[PDB]
């Protein structure tokens, strides 16, 4: 799920460990991090989808 | 439903000059002179009920 | 519609003057009417006028009685008909007030409509007896953690708070209000505070954002703002706190507990002086009215935690008084301080450091104290006062060779310091002050950088809350540390210190 | 009394005629709905990216 794409993130920050020239780790990192980050937010943050015709 | 609130308000003080031109009206007419009458007697039957 | 609603209301004046008692205005200067008439009238009694001012009738003279008015000079004028309300200041008191706003007079200013009153009540109710009262013993809870522990307040209690001008005194005071509404929901009324704020010459827009803040907290479902605005009038700003402390009386009569904070007396006395002096009362000193002492006593001392005889029932209170450039030997001042039972005296220097709250625990007392603290937090903070104590005089220090056990004094009381920060319109539960004040009276914090501190805490309450939310619910329930949790505690407190 | 009859009186004879939809529209905020969030192009497209990414990654430690 989303625990296993930040898992496998940090996975190669400690595989980068072994095989340095990560330059492009932080890449993959940040735009995934970013973006997953972006969309609970924005789930979370997201508006009732009707006009409210009930009270207003 | 902010210019709902605001036209209640706008209806108030539009019923209120209204009210303005009303009491030119009662001061006016002889109402003015008979209803000083019904005062007198009004007070006439309370003031006995004291 | 709105013509419907005032077709009602004017059906509903058919009243008329049956009254054997009138006055007529003879001079009208300053909002002290003098009127000749009213041969038979209740000293204090509210009176109506033509103008349909209210107005309390303070001197009562041999030709003249001299009502000062609640309304503008403008709209009265000679000769004007005083008539008798007959009755000596009251305002509606009920539950009906609790999530409203409402101006001193009992209306609502939050338009909330007619108050659910079940008695109107006189403004003036003495003091109860020494009989009447039982000593304190259930806490308050600010969830400020410094004033939880170094300052512990009880409840029908007196305790000043005395500080720095508005350098968000009433911050500190909407804090408790706020950590209040965990305990309010708790549905046993041994835990429903019902707090009442009285916003003393508080301009309307502050009082707005007051109310606003509040909303957002959803505080109103059980308090009450009295109202008293920087634009309402000296009369009604005099009687304010008066009126305010019978609301109150209500639910404390009720048998129920409740807290009422008093936000400015500072601004009380001056009121207070602007009447006396258009009464011609003999000036005194710092030229407030002589007896200015007697009003603030009388005011304070119908806050009280009473006797099962009178079933429990409190109102705890918390007066503000504001500093005037922090003169503390001021006459105002000084009389409040005697009459408190207890201070909280904040610091400028602490405010501008960025210690929020800035409360320093130096001159903070409190005389009833530990007698209603919480038995778990009483533990594990005897120490904390002492290492404070120390960090006090171990300060001066700050500035070459120092011995090692003073710079283990100074890591210890920073890294203390650091952590009874608290940001503001954020209050704790007292089962996650107590881990976090253990890991420092044990000095696990000393080694735990500055910086770190502020993240070491939020860390340390998730790790509690995964970990050790059992020890979190046994604190709770329990209230009460034993050597048994104390174990699990430190053991927990050292897996996350490691980490 | 002659209260209530001065105020009937008012009531009755004096009715208004509410404001136009118009007139409101004005002092309200009028709605644009927004529409589309737009559809971007296929990122990164052709052996382009396939080429650059084989060829490119190389840096590995020793």
């Amino acid at each position: 799920a989303k625990s296993a794409a930040n898992k496998l993130d940090w996975a190669k920050v400690i595989s980068s460990l072994r095989i340095t020239g990560s330059t492009a780790t932080q890449l993959s990192s940040f735009k995934k991090r970013n973006d997953e980050a972006r969309r609970q937010l924005l789930e979370l943050q997201s508006q009732p989808t009707e006009v409210d015709f009930s009270h207003y | 439903v902010r210019y709902e609130a605001s036209l209640r308000q706008l209806e108030q003080r539009q019923l209120a000059k209204s009210v303005i031109s009303r009491v030119q009206s009662e001061l006016g007419n002889p109402k003015f002179q008979e209803k000083v009458l019904q005062q007198s007697i009004s007070e006439i039957e309370q003031l006995l009920s004291k | 519609e709105v013509s419907s609603i005032l077709e009602e209301r004017i059906k509903g004046v058919s009243d008329e003057a049956n009254l054997n008692e009138t006055g007529r205005v003879l001079a009208v200067g300053d909002g002290i009417a003098r009127v000749f008439g009213l041969n038979n009238i209740q000293a204090e009694e509210l009176v109506e006028f033509s103008s349909g001012v209210k107005g309390m009738a303070l001197n009562l003279e041999p030709g003249q009685v001299g009502i000062v008015l609640f309304g503008s000079d403008r709209l009265v004028k000679e000769g004007e008909l005083v008539k008798r309300t007959g009755n000596i200041v009251d305002v509606p008191v009920g539950p009906g007030l609790l999530g409203r706003v409402v101006d001193a007079l009992g209306n609502p200013i939050d338009g909330k409509g007619p108050i659910d009153a079940a008695g109107r009540s006189r403004a003036q109710v003495k003091a109860p007896g020494i009989l009447p009262r039982r000593s304190v013993h259930e806490p308050v809870q600010t969830g400020l953690k410094a004033v939880d522990a170094l300052v512990p307040i009880g409840r029908g209690q007196r305790e000043l708070i005395i500080g720095d001008r508005q350098t968000g005194k009433t911050a500190v005071a909407l804090d408790t209000i706020l950590n209040q509404k965990r305990w309010n929901n708790g549905s046993d009324e041994s835990k429903k505070l019902y707090c009442v704020y009285v916003a003393v010459g508080q301009k309307r827009s502050t009082v707005a954002q007051l109310v606003q803040t509040l909303e957002q907290h959803d505080a109103m479902k059980y308090s009450i703002i009295v109202a008293a605005t920087a634009s309402e009038a000296a009369p009604l700003q005099y009687l304010a706190p008066f009126t305010a402390a019978s609301i109150g009386e209500w639910f404390r009569d009720n048998g129920k507990h409740a807290l009422i904070v008093y936000d400015d007396l500072s601004k009380q006395a001056v009121a207070y002086r602007q009447l006396s002096l258009l009464l011609r009362r003999p000036p005194g000193r710092e030229a407030y009215p002589g007896d200015v002492f007697y009003l603030h006593s009388r005011l304070l001392e119908r806050a009280a935690k009473l006797s099962e005889k009178e079933g429990s029932g409190s109102l705890t209170a918390l007066p503000v008084i504001e500093t005037q450039g922090g003169d503390v030997s001021a006459y105002i001042p000084t009389n409040v301080i005697s009459i408190t039972d207890g201070q909280i005296f904040l610091e400028a220097e602490l405010f501008y450091k960025g210690i929020r709250p800035a409360i320093n625990v130096g001159l903070s007392v409190s005389r009833v104290g530990s007698a209603a603290q919480v038995k778990a937090l009483k533990q594990v903070a005897g120490s904390l006062k002492l290492f404070l104590a120390q960090y006090r005089e171990v300060a001066a220090f700050a500035q070459s060779d120092l011995d090692a056990s003073t710079k283990q004094t100074l890591v210890r009381g920073e890294r203390l310091t650091q952590l009874l920060k608290q940001n503001q319109y954020s209050p704790l539960a007292t089962e996650e002050q107590v881990p976090l004040i253990y890991a420092g009276v044990n000095g696990h914090l000393d080694g735990i950088e500055l910086s770190r501190i502020g993240e070491f805490e939020s860390s340390f309450l998730s790790y509690l809350k995964s970990n050790h939310n059992e020890l979190l619910t046994e604190i709770r329930e329990k209230g009460e540390l034993s050597k048994e949790l104390l174990a699990s505690l430190k053991s927990a407190t050292e897996s996350f210190v490691a980490t | 009394n002659v209260i209530q009859d001065l105020y009937l009186r008012e009531l009755k004879d004096t009715k208004l005629a509410p404001s136009t939809l118009q007139d409101a529209e004005g002092n309200v905020k009028p709605w644009n709905p927004p529409q589309k969030p737009n559809l971007p192009e296929l990122e990164l497209q052709g052996p382009e990216a396939l080429k650059a990414y084989t060829e490119q990654n190389v840096e590995t430690a020793h």
